[PDB]
């Protein structure tokens, strides 16, 4: 992270799409360097749905400028997560902040 | 010369009042070097040199 | 190369003379008139010119002597 | 191609007194191209006299 | 506010410290601005330009 | 007298922590405290032998840019974590192999490494990786070598089976060196000084041993000047 | 090996004069050139034992700012000339007194000083001052001590005037650290030391003694 920043980094990191943001809140059922599976809350589940969300993370994929695109998990198994929370950090991101 | 060379030659040739070693008598440039390296006198001390 | 241009007078003529001497030493079998001191033929030719041993007239005279022989 | 040591000594001997021409664009005047004696350095950047 | 933050961390209010030459151990004649700066590695690499 | 100096002696070691210590040299003449302190700081920070991780072999792993099921950290991250391992290897051995096998959820740390009695781990609490599943298992074979300085993997001279992962090695155990010259109360003279060296290391090298190795290096290098002749 | 370090292999000593020398050592490990050069320079400038003029008496002179008739140089200039007078004192003597008496016109020099045989003047042609009138006479009582380094008059602060103490025979020491390579290791260090002494010792001997002092300061640890 930048020690001296402006308070805009979170917006750029979230809206760039490089990070993995939670579509629905819940508890992180499974964490691994390539997968995040979250159990959605009861209150926000669609009727007759599986109730669980799967996030597959991009690992060491070439970019247009021959750089590295890597997504690293930033959560724990069992950690409560809400909608809009960052689950994985993409390139140049640290806990949801541009780096 | 420009930039750091000029700044260094400027700093080394400046003149300070009541610097350490003022009024000393030096046999030549070599003893001025010896006085500076031995912390006897400052870079900006007003002295008399042969 | 101030000494060489002082001995010759013109930088371009000095370059030509040194080039002729260097080609004589490299392509031909001519030996250096000064200690080599692990130096390239061009620099040794410059040193010879600075010492006054090599001039355009000297080279022309040596060429004429070689032609006579 | 195999980059043996004797190749490095040979390279030192060839560049011993062979001048090279350094240029920077735009070449506004003739001082934009000058001849220097090369010193072999480890790295990928040209070191220029200040 | 910057100075108050510096005093909270027990650091000089001027942001300047006394530094020593690692080659000699002698302190520099003036305080030096020392801090933390965010640096970037631009995509102009000598590997791709040599 | 004038021609004869008082030789400094080691008077105190204070162990603030496993990785922090203070060493006191006393007595010193005028000016010799700064000279010795700077020389010792430069030698300690540059030429201090140590042990470091050089090669790793993880079962089921072909290269560093990969992932293992049940492990939250990439192999790159695991190697970077292993770079911070503090290992002391018994004298006479410049090479050793250790093993790390762990199954089940939890942080895999340095205290789970099985050594052969000639290897001491100085930081058992150092976290190497994390296992996020009860079915996850990790099995690694780590190579520790003695060396000096910083030897990058690219600089190592070149068969190597696919799966052996090279790790950049920083052998020097010394992290930070500071030195202060204070007044010394010896007999009746007041010109004597005292040198305090604050050393922050990884815990592998003892303070006194470090001081004697630095002094030995300095004396050996000065031996050339003591016998100045054309060689 | 981990305890094996590079030792100098090419050592070249070029003697410009009897008091000036240049010593080049190559190759050295990275960073050791500065370590050795700085340590030797500090020892040679501030800790080398030697003998120098410390105090003076001149008849009829009470203060360093007083004036004496018949001498061209002022009193402070006379002290400055007394500073650069190379002396050797026989071992075991830590304080000697020399005398200089001269009447006439001309340059009064260091060779006109009478000693007791335990004091040797390296530079008898050194000019002490100049007498301008044939009726002017100079009487001088000089104290020579043995000390270490460069102790100025201000640090040591009856008619006894203090002279800056140039105990160390070293008049100038400079060192440069350049690059040197063996095989493909291009990060090695080469040390060049330019040294000039007053004449008491040769520069090589002075370097030897400085290295000896440094080495003996570490004896309790090696």
């Amino acid at each position: 992270k930048p020690l001296v920043g402006t308070g805009i980094e979170r917006n750029v990191a979230v809206d760039s799409g490089v990070t993995a943001v939670a579509k629905r809140g819940g508890v992180i059922q499974s964490v691994d360097a390539s997968r995040i599976v979250v159990k959605v809350n009861e209150e926000e589940l669609i009727p007759g749905e599986a109730g669980i969300d799967i996030y597959n993370l991009t690992k060491y994929t070439r970019s247009n400028q021959n750089t590295c695109i890597n997504q690293r998990p930033c959560v724990m198994p069992g950690e409560p997560v809400a909608r809009g929370d960052v689950l994985a950090d993409g390139p140049s991101t640290d806990l949801g902040e541009l780096a | 010369p420009s930039q750091d060379v000029v700044l260094g030659l400027y700093y080394m040739t400046r003149e300070k009042i009541n610097a350490k070693g003022e009024g000393m008598y030096l046999t030549g440039p070599a003893e001025a070097e010896k006085a500076y390296r031995t912390k006897t006198a400052e870079l900006h001390a007003r002295v008399k040199v042969r | 190369v101030q000494d060489a241009v002082e001995k010759i007078g013109n930088r371009f003529d000095l370059v030509l003379v040194a080039a002729r001497r260097a080609r004589q030493m490299q392509s031909g079998g001519k030996d250096a008139l000064v200690p080599e001191e692990n130096d390239k033929p061009t620099v040794i030719a410059l040193r010879e010119i600075e010492e006054g041993l090599i001039t355009k007239d000297v080279l022309d005279a040596r060429e004429r002597q070689e032609q006579q022989e | 191609e195999r980059e043996e040591a004797v190749v490095w000594d040979i390279l030192d001997e060839v560049i011993r007194e062979h001048p090279v021409l350094l240029n920077r664009a735009p070449t506004l005047h003739r001082l934009g191209i000058q001849a220097f004696e090369p010193v072999l350095i480890e790295g990928k950047a040209i070191q220029l006299h200040p | 506010s910057i100075k108050a933050m510096l005093e909270l961390a027990d650091l000089p209010a001027s942001g300047q410290l006394t530094l020593f030459d690692g080659r000699t151990g002698d302190a520099f004649e003036r305080p030096v601005t020392v801090g933390y700066m965010y640096m970037l590695k631009l995509n102009h690499l000598v590997d791709d330009k040599m | 007298s004038v021609t004869e100096f008082l030789k400094p002696r080691l008077v105190d070691i204070e162990q603030i922590s496993t990785t922090h210590a203070k060493v006191t040299l006393e007595p010193l003449e005028r000016g010799f405290g700064h000279t010795l302190g700077n020389a010792l700081r430069r030698i300690l920070l540059s030429s201090m032998p140590g042990c470091a991780v050089t090669e790793v072999e993880i079962e089921g792993v072909l290269h560093e840019y990969s992932t293992k099921e049940g492990v939250q950290e990439d192999i790159l991250e695991i190697l970077l974590n292993l770079k911070g391992l503090a290992v002391r290897v018994a004298e006479g051995k410049d090479e050793v192999f250790i093993t790390l096998n762990k199954s089940g959820s939890g942080p895999v740390v340095a205290g789970d490494i099985t050594h052969d009695g000639d290897v001491e781990i100085v930081n058992p609490e150092h976290v190497i990786c994390h296992l996020t599943s009860d079915n996850a298992a990790i099995a690694m074979r780590i190579k520790v070598e003695r060396g000096r300085g910083y030897v990058p993997a690219s600089a190592r001279i070149h068969e190597r089976p696919i799966g052996r992962l090279l790790v950049d090695a920083t052998f020097s155990p010394v992290d930070k060196i500071a030195y202060s010259v204070e007044a010394a109360r010896v007999e009746q003279r007041t010109d004597l000084d005292k040198l305090v060296i604050d050393m922050e290391t990884n815990g592998t090298l003892e303070p006194e041993e470090a001081i004697r190795r630095a002094a030995t290096i300095l004396a050996e290098q000065l031996d050339a000047f003591v016998d100045l002749r054309d060689v």
